[PDB]
């Protein structure tokens, strides 16, 4: 995603990118991005840890998930809004056209 | 160094051209330059301070770049930017100040601080840009070994000097002849007095002369020359040369006769003016020589005759004088003047942070002391320090 | 002419924005402009100098363009550029100087030198650009015949004048009444004296007045007006009006009574201030009129009473005065002031090259003589010559 | 307010960089900014003056944009431009002066004149630029 | 056009014009070579719009 997307079509790091094995390409990308919309996706995605913490109806540790996600959904709405402003330059035409 | 400069014009032309609304295509050329920076920086660590009462704040980098399309700018865009600028501002301030206090006998013309020494590094040069700020403009032209030059309204070329010279005196100090003056900043006032009103002088004329040697050559000087020295036109009780007693000066003023001002350069007369009061131009000089005379009035009404008897006591002391003011001039060396805040900025930062006296500058950056012994080292350090003050004033006043 | 201008801002914005590092994109718009020049020039041939001690120099053009290729700038790129700039600099200098010396009565406005006359040619007009330099800005607006205007600090509007007028005098000069003054630059000091302390004057009040007619209208003037004329507050021995003898002035100062300053324009009062000392604004005027009075003190302590007897001899001379200084103002005509180096630049280039006195300007570009008879021809020549000096100072100081 | 500012640097950097003979590309970035203005303006009408001896003049916009066909500047291009600038100059003058006389104790830090109060409106912000003065 | 018609028989081909996608190719030929007649075409065509 990071490479064949965002970064260049968004014009940012035209230095395409390079991960190792600790902190994640989806997250660090954050510290280095200037489009808030884009920027929230990043922390939320890198931080949405399947809230491994539950003890219901009497002893049922069933690693749960965000009200947010649940049906607050917005995440989606925001995942979209961020997308709504990724429409720009760098390489051949048949590219942005097709992608966007 | 030049590096440093950019950092600012970057921010200024930034905190200036980036406002809610403007059209992108006005900053396209700019935006770029900006990002380019962030990159070169990120991955670097710095440290400023450590001297006197100057805090030691540490800095790290990890931002990125702005770059998402938009015909026009939305408020949100700015705020996310301004937040990044403010860290650089608060940075540079600390960078400037840290290199604005250290002095070095040896290479007082080179970078000092751990902060800047690191900047002159090659890997940072990729950031230079738009050097049009009068000071940096001259910083370059010099580094290349070429002809510099600055502009000053009421320059500060004369170290304070207020004194007299008695050419004829006696214990009672009742029949003196000599001159007294005040050289300070861009002004000179000098008076020649003769208690005897040239009664026994050849042609009843007493000659006077005042020579002032500049520590640096001034070119293109616009100067006001006026007859009379108001400062020495009133009654005074003055200490004797040896400090053992006090004498009385009771002036009566006559027009200076045969006034001749010479602006010399290395002993050569470059400009000479004979009795010309008002505005005169001195195009290149390192010395000013003012010659003037007191001529006993050949014809005197009774009231005048009464002031000048043939024999002592001499109670009214004939005095002639001149006033010369350098309104503007150009100097190849930095100087303090009546408009620029450089000296005050440097002096103020050092005072505020209780910076200890160093090996180059006189205590308190005292101007008179500095210009009196304006050594090459003091000038190189002063220029470095003045150029930094000017870089700082583009953002912080 | 405008042509000329560009040539510089080209070089400045060049020797400034072009350095080891920066991105192409910041100069793209610039680079172009530059090349465009080289082209128009190449092939053409010039000639400067030939007058007085000014060397004659010929110049030819045959230069390569600029690599519009690269991304960033490598040291090598600069040096190959700077080498080309230096030939233009050393050129322009010689061009300016050559046209900064010639004067002309008939058409003292248009170009003179073989060098410039050739530039006004149409085929070169392909070079104009960025005319934000205050002077050229006004040069244009004047061609289109519109409202110009410059800014000055301590302007130089008053030709030097230091004299007196005795309204009541007699051979012994023991009971005089009149005024003495000094008008010079942006300042006026005037004193009114009455040896009799208005003893026989109606209402024991002596009226004084000082009128100064400016050679050009000043608008937007910020002025300091203070009571007293320090310059005329001390004892003096002065030459009589006919030069046959000398009189004695022994002032004692009283506050000027009923002070009224009027700034008139074509005989009409535009601004009037009654006894207001400090900072006042005169928005548009060609004349200043200062009226003030000496009023004999109605009540006097013994020490005061002793200075002013009912009968002569009058030994203490009652004096009242005013001091007026124009700190800043705007004028539609160029003038010398306390900050700009134009007059000094023009005067200096002419002096250095031993340029012979011409038909327009007074010997030595003497300011007093120039402003005293500020004819249309002198003003047009002065403006041309000042504008060129300002173009030159963008590169050579 | 900041709005106001632009209006000028626009004209200055205009009556300055727009002369008989400069290559188009030296004003490409500029030209744009300019037009952008004309647009936002045209249609809306203004009132200046209405105090002391200050005249009440009415200003109106419905102009056409600036042709960017040109490689350099042909004289003709300028004159058709200068004619448009002069209406804005004579305008701003009247705008400045009108807001340079009104005072207010309560809020004497904000716009007073009917002329400027209308500028702080949002639909105009689209102009602000080069705040270096 | 730029690489087979104008440069190639106008003694202007030295590099044979290298372009690698996006930015504008007419455009850039404008600010490169000099000639008035040729030069007007460029601006009029390039910046020509509706
Ligand atoms: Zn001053």
């Amino acid at each position: 995603i990071i490479n064949t997307i965002i970064y260049p079509a968004f014009g940012m790091q035209r230095m395409h990118y390079r991960n190792g094995d600790p902190q994640t390409p989806f997250q660090i990308a954050e510290q280095q991005i200037q489009n808030f919309q884009v920027a929230n996706w990043l922390h939320f995605v890198n931080n949405n840890q399947f809230r491994q913490v539950v003890i219901d109806g009497v002893l049922n540790q069933v690693l749960n998930d965000n009200i947010r996600n649940g049906h607050v959904v917005n995440q989606l709405m925001e995942a979209l809004m961020q997308l709504s402003r990724q429409q720009f330059p760098t390489m051949p035409v048949d590219y942005k056209r097709s992608i966007q | 160094m030049d590096v440093l400069y950019s950092l600012s014009k970057t921010l200024k032309d930034a905190r200036d051209k980036i406002v809610e609304g403007t059209l992108y295509s006005n900053v396209s050329d700019l935006i770029q330059q900006f990002n380019q920076m962030i990159i070169t920086m990120n991955g670097n660590e710095f440290q400023t301070g450590g001297i006197g009462n100057l805090p030691i704040r540490n800095w790290n980098f990890d931002f990125g770049l702005l770059g998402t399309t938009l015909l026009n700018l939305d408020a949100n865009y700015v705020e996310t930017a301004r937040n990044t600028i403010d860290y650089f501002v608060d940075f540079v301030d600390n960078v400037c100040m840290d290199e604005m206090v250290r002095e070095s006998q040896r290479n007082g013309i080179a970078p000092q601080s751990d902060s800047l020494r690191k900047l002159s590094g090659i890997k940072f040069k990729r950031i230079n840009f738009d050097n049009s700020s009068e000071y940096i403009e001259n910083w370059n032209l010099q580094n290349r070994r070429q002809r510099t030059g600055f502009t000053f309204h009421k320059p500060n070329i004369f170290p304070y000097s207020a004194s007299f010279t008695l050419n004829r005196s006696q214990p009672a100090h009742d029949n003196l002849m000599g001159t007294m003056w005040l050289n300070a900043g861009s002004e000179i006032q000098v008076a020649g007095f003769d208690y005897s009103c040239a009664i026994n002088a050849p042609a009843n004329i007493q000659q006077f002369e005042h020579i002032v040697q500049l520590r640096r050559v001034l070119t293109t000087a616009t100067i006001t020359l006026l007859p009379d020295a108001e400062r020495f036109s009133f009654p005074r009780v003055i200490n004797s040369a040896d400090g053992a007693t006090t004498w009385y000066f009771n002036p009566v003023i006559l027009r200076p006769n045969n006034v001749e001002v010479e602006f010399l350069l290395n002993g050569q007369i470059i400009n000479t003016y004979q009795a010309r009061f008002g505005t005169i131009i001195a195009r290149n000089f390192d010395t000013i020589r003012l010659s003037f005379q007191l001529m006993r009035p050949p014809n005197m009404t009774p009231a005048v005759a009464a002031l000048f008897p043939n024999a002592q006591p001499f109670e009214h002391h004939a005095t002639v004088g001149l006033t010369l003011r350098i309104e503007s001039a150009v100097c190849e060396s930095v100087l303090a003047d009546a408009s620029k805040t450089m000296l005050a900025n440097v002096t103020s930062v050092r005072q505020e942070y209780a910076i200890p006296v160093g090996p180059v500058f006189p205590p308190g950056m005292n101007w008179t002391d500095l210009i009196t012994n304006y050594s090459p080292s003091r000038e190189d350090n002063l220029q470095r320090v003045f150029t930094v003050a000017s870089i700082r004033s583009m953002l912080v006043k």
